[PDB]
């Protein structure tokens, strides 16, 4: 079967250069043109270049030309895109593709000049008594972190049901999440209920409990 | 360049329902179309070429057409695995320019948010932050409206929302939304109040908590 590998993840600072390759499979690599394709915000999408294997020509979107360089290698039967000059409006996912027909999985290619920094974890219990149809939502604020993903559990894992766990926002060059958990209310506070937040990029996992703190 | 104008950009329908997208062409394209599909993992396949022709093992609910300027790809009966993003392609003049997309989502009935509000953590105040936060839990439709409060008065400033994709079990979309503010100046103040206007009434859904309350 026809396939094109793409490299992974790329996290860089500003003015840095990065170069993502398409390993390809299949079929006869110098004969079909290789495209490169950009989606930003996880939908818009922009066609960067293209190039042809069997001689080298290459072909831009000229929004592209000063920033994206096409190479290939006829060997490893790989193309490359070079991005230079990196600024956080580059972050985005690229692709390659045979054609526009064929594709590849995908390359995350994120700038940011932060720092990797953990998060802090602030558990979000309700001000007062009041239920509603005899639940109790609590929560867990992350916050400040550096980069993504973190991944919240409840109960490690144990409360799966009744989760929201909300995409980021980014403040100040650095992340935000909440996580909600909803129970009976003749659950809690009578049995524990903890969020676990792993940040992978650190190496951190911290727990947080749910106190109650309403006064009847 | 060509623009390819794509709508709708959101669709609501259920399965066995028929629908249709649409691109409408800056400039003459005439058959040079593509019609793309996106999974959630990333993972782009194409379903049509040249505006018409179906892939070697696409599903037959699935067509493309065009008329004038504007080019459709119909789904005669809609399956579980539909439910995704489409981008049309033109590919008649460089540079190679997409529609932004259609995203089909599953038709529910309406559902009321359930709204809830926290007061900041004391861990929190004691680093100097004030974070407030308002749940906006499964509801449907999609649109929503949040609005805070500080002792009676509208508050813009420092709030950031954010809103998870459609729930795969239920349906329902969610929100958080969250006001931050210095210890200090979250201490000068009161009643906190979070405001949900939803098409499930026309009177807003209000929550708040006082600042010393129990």
């Amino acid at each position: 079967e026809i396939q094109l590998q793409q490299s992974g993840p790329e996290l860089v600072k500003p003015g840095a250069s990065v170069k993502v390759s398409c390993k390809a499979s299949g079929y006869s690599f110098t004969d079909y043109f290789i495209y490169w394709v950009k989606q930003s915000h996880g939908k818009s999408l922009e066609w960067i270049g293209d190039i042809d294997p069997y001689n080298g020509d290459t072909s831009y979107n000229q929004k592209f030309r000063d920033k994206a360089t096409l190479t290939v290698d006829q060997s490893s039967t790989t193309a490359f895109m070079h991005l230079n000059s990196l600024t956080s409006e580059d972050s985005a996912v690229y692709f390659c593709a045979r054609g526009l027909r064929f594709w590849g999985q995908g390359t995350l290619v994120t700038v940011s000049a932060a720092k990797t920094t953990p998060p802090s974890v602030y558990p979000l219990a309700p001000g007062s008594a009041a239920q509603t149809n005899s639940m109790v939502t609590l929560g867990c604020l992350v916050k400040g972190y550096f980069p993504e993903p973190v991944t919240v559990t409840w109960n490690s894992g144990s409360l799966s049901s009744g989760v929201h766990t909300f995409p980021a926002v980014l403040q100040s060059d650095l992340y935000t999440l909440s996580s909600s958990v909803t129970v009976p209310s003749s659950t809690w506070p009578s049995e524990t209920v903890t969020c676990n937040v792993a940040h992978p990029a650190s190496s951190t996992k911290v727990d947080k409990k749910i106190v109650p703190r309403d006064c009847g | 360049d060509i623009q390819m104008t794509q709508s709708p950009s959101s669709l609501s329908a259920s399965l066995g329902e028929r629908v249709s997208l649409t691109c409408r062409a800056s400039q003459d394209i005439g058959s040079k179309l593509y019609w793309l599909q996106q999974e959630p993992d990333g993972t782009f396949k194409r379903l049509i070429y040249a505006t018409s022709s179906l892939d070697s093992g696409v599903p037959k609910r699935f067509s493309g057409s065009r008329s004038g300027s504007d080019y459709s790809l119909t789904i005669s009966s809609l399956e579980s695995e539909d439910f995704v993003d489409y981008y049309c392609l033109q590919y008649a003049s460089s540079p190679y320019t997409f529609g932004g997309g259609t995203k089909l989502a599953i038709k529910r009935a309406d559902a009321a948010p359930t709204v809830s509000i926290f007061p900041p953590s004391s861990e929190q105040l004691t680093s100097g932050g004030a974070s407030v936060v308002c749940f906006l839990n499964n509801f449907y439709p999609k649109d929503i409206n949040v609005k805070w409060k500080i002792d009676g008065s509208e508050r813009q400033n420092g709030v950031l929302n954010s809103w998870t994709d459609q729930d795969s079990k239920d349906s329902t979309y969610s929100m958080s939304s969250t006001l931050t503010l210095t210890k200090d100046e979250y201490e000068r103040h009161n009643s906190y109040t979070c405001e949900a206007t939803h098409k499930t009434s026309t009177s807003p859904i209000v929550k708040s908590f006082n600042r010393n309350e129990c």
